[PDB]
């Protein structure tokens, strides 16, 4: 079986939180690809199918459980099992589509959604942006509990979108940004929900893209500014990976480190 | 260093 890593919302303290998104690194990351101090994902080219994946089990005070499965080559969620049925996020390619055949493999009903997991596509779902789906642990124990209902009728397909929405930020996210763990760390002290602000958003649409400058930067210096937002919307240019080192916990693999 | 972004 692939490793586990539980958490709960019942409860929860900016202490537990700290802990599951510790442990969820720890598991995502071999400490193999270390690049100024910002841990690598593993490269998916040859990456055998036996590591290929962890597993989060999560639970809420209703005393309900569901257990996402995450990609360890992007962080992201691709399926979760609830029961005796489990949904996948529909593949982007023949080998993603066979490698998650490997994951549940005991669940009695299996589906696969028509849909990818990506932002877009899920916030058309949900008919909310990002910028209108309040997260913190409220949220999180809500979440839980509409994807644990799904199979039975019981969760309308918007109310599954933003409650993907919202499992993806505050585990996916907070795993790959000690910036986002920051801001649902934040949430979790003083039992707040809110809706993520600017600088937020534009992280996350920039794991990618910052994947990529810092990996390909002469030095740590990147060749083209990267532009990202400030909480009240202000935008500044980000010119080299020094300042993210505190930001960013995890990058997809895009190169080799030159020698 | 999260100032960055205030």
């Amino acid at each position: 079986q692939y490793p586990i890593i539980n958490f709960t919302t019942a409860g929860a303290t900016v202490q537990s939180y700290t802990n599951f998104i510790r442990a969820v690194r720890g598991r995502l990351t071999t400490g193999a690809d270390v690049r100024h101090e910002i841990p690598v994902l593993p490269n998916r080219v040859g990456l055998p199918i036996n590591q290929r994946f962890i597993l989060v089990e999560l639970s809420n005070h209703a005393e309900l459980s569901v257990t996402l499965a995450l990609d360890v080559t992007n962080a992201y969620v691709v399926g979760y099992r609830a029961g005796n049925s489990a949904y996948f996020f529909h593949p982007d390619n023949q080998e993603d589509a066979e490698a998650i055949t490997h994951l549940f493999t005991d669940v009695q009903n299996r589906y696969t959604f028509a849909f990818g997991g990506n932002y877009d596509r899920l916030e058309q779902l949900a008919g909310n942006l990002r910028e209108n789906i309040e997260l913190g642990n409220g949220p999180l124990e809500e979440a839980i509990s509409a994807l644990y209902y799904y199979s039975t009728g019981g969760t309308q397909l918007p109310t599954l979108a933003r409650s993907f929405i919202i499992c993806i930020q505050m585990i996916s996210e907070a795993a790959r940004f000690q910036y986002i763990e920051g801001e649902m760390r934040t949430r979790i002290r003083y039992n707040r929900r809110s809706a993520p602000d600017p600088s937020v958003i534009t992280l996350e649409n920039s794991w990618g893209r910052l994947s990529t400058a810092i990996q390909e930067s002469n030095q740590g210096a990147f060749a083209s500014p990267i532009q990202l937002q400030r909480r009240n919307g202000s935008k500044f240019s980000v010119y080299d990976v020094s300042i993210l080192i505190p930001i960013i916990a995890l990058m997809v693999y895009r190169c080799a480190p030159p020698p | 260093g999260f100032g960055l972004f205030d």
